[PDB]
């Protein structure tokens, strides 16, 4: 069974579009590169 | 959503970790820079037999040259390869400062130890030394990045650690660069056979 058919991402998560972290919803920055949420 | 793991790639300078990334084509030509930082985040596809798993290697700009690395680095990696230099003794002193540094932020990712460099003659650091792995309980591996040897071994049993299979394979390599050098196939079967028997010892 493949693993991408049941991977769903958390609810309110977003990926980093500079550095492709996953972040909580409640964060307006990246933790990692301080990106702001797109 | 894409399966997606942040591993970070640390090591002494010179111990050749940009070579290493860049041995998979499409990281480089995909690659992300990430300049609050100084980074490059490389995309490694690598096709499973239960599908695809990316991990964005994250690669310094020389930074670690001149002292540690900052949090935003380590922040949120999933796993770690630690890099040294098998014709390099201090780079391999320093693998347990890099293991603190990576542990002090991320604690108990999954990790692998990678000796670069083995298509060299002169080896410095052979196997009977390399042990820091067996005291932490991680794997190691020799590589070589100019010759792609051993490449797909750390993505390998970090995938298998991470999906929690571990009957998982690679069906196809990635479109890696061709070797810059030559490793000869009888000395690797030497260096792993030597590694085998450094395992049966135990460590004083
Ligand atoms: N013979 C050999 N030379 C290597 C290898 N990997 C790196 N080198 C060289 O080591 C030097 C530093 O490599 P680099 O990728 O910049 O290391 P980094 O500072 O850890 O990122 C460079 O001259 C590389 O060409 C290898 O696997 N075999
Ligand atoms: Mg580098
Ligand atoms: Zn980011």
């Amino acid at each position: 069974s493949g693993f991408g058919d049941k991977f769903k991402r958390p609810v309110g998560s977003w990926e980093c579009p500079v550095c492709c972290v996953s972040n909580k919803a409640e964060d307006s920055r990246c933790v990692s590169c301080t990106s702001e949420k797109p | 959503p894409q399966v997606q793991f942040k591993l970070v790639l640390v090591g002494d300078g010179g111990t050749g970790k940009t070579t290493f990334v860049k041995r998979h084509l499409t990281g480089e030509s995909e690659k992300k820079y990430v300049a609050t930082l100084g980074v490059e985040v490389h995309p490694l596809v690598f096709h499973t037999n239960r599908g695809p798993i990316k991990f964005n290697v994250w690669d310094t700009a020389g930074q670690e040259k001149f002292g540690g690395l900052r949090d935003g680095y380590y922040i949120q990696a999933q796993c770690a390869i630690i890099m040294f230099d098998v014709t390099s003794r201090v780079t391999y002193k320093n693998v347990p400062n890099w293991h603190r540094d990576l542990v002090r932020v991320c604690e108990n990712i999954p990790i692998v130890l990678c000796g670069n460099k083995v298509d060299i003659k002169d080896r410095k650091v052979k196997a009977k030394s390399i042990v820091f792995h067996r005291k932490k309980n991680l794997q190691y591996y020799d590589i070589s990045a100019k010759s792609n040897y051993n490449f797909e071994k750390p993505f390998l049993w970090l995938a298998r650690k991470l999906i929690g299979d571990p009957n998982l394979e690679f069906v196809a390599m990635p479109a890696l660069a061709p070797p810059e050098v030559v490793m000869d196939p009888a000395l690797a079967a030497q260096y792993e056979h030597d590694l085998e028997v450094a395992q049966t010892t135990a460590l004083p």
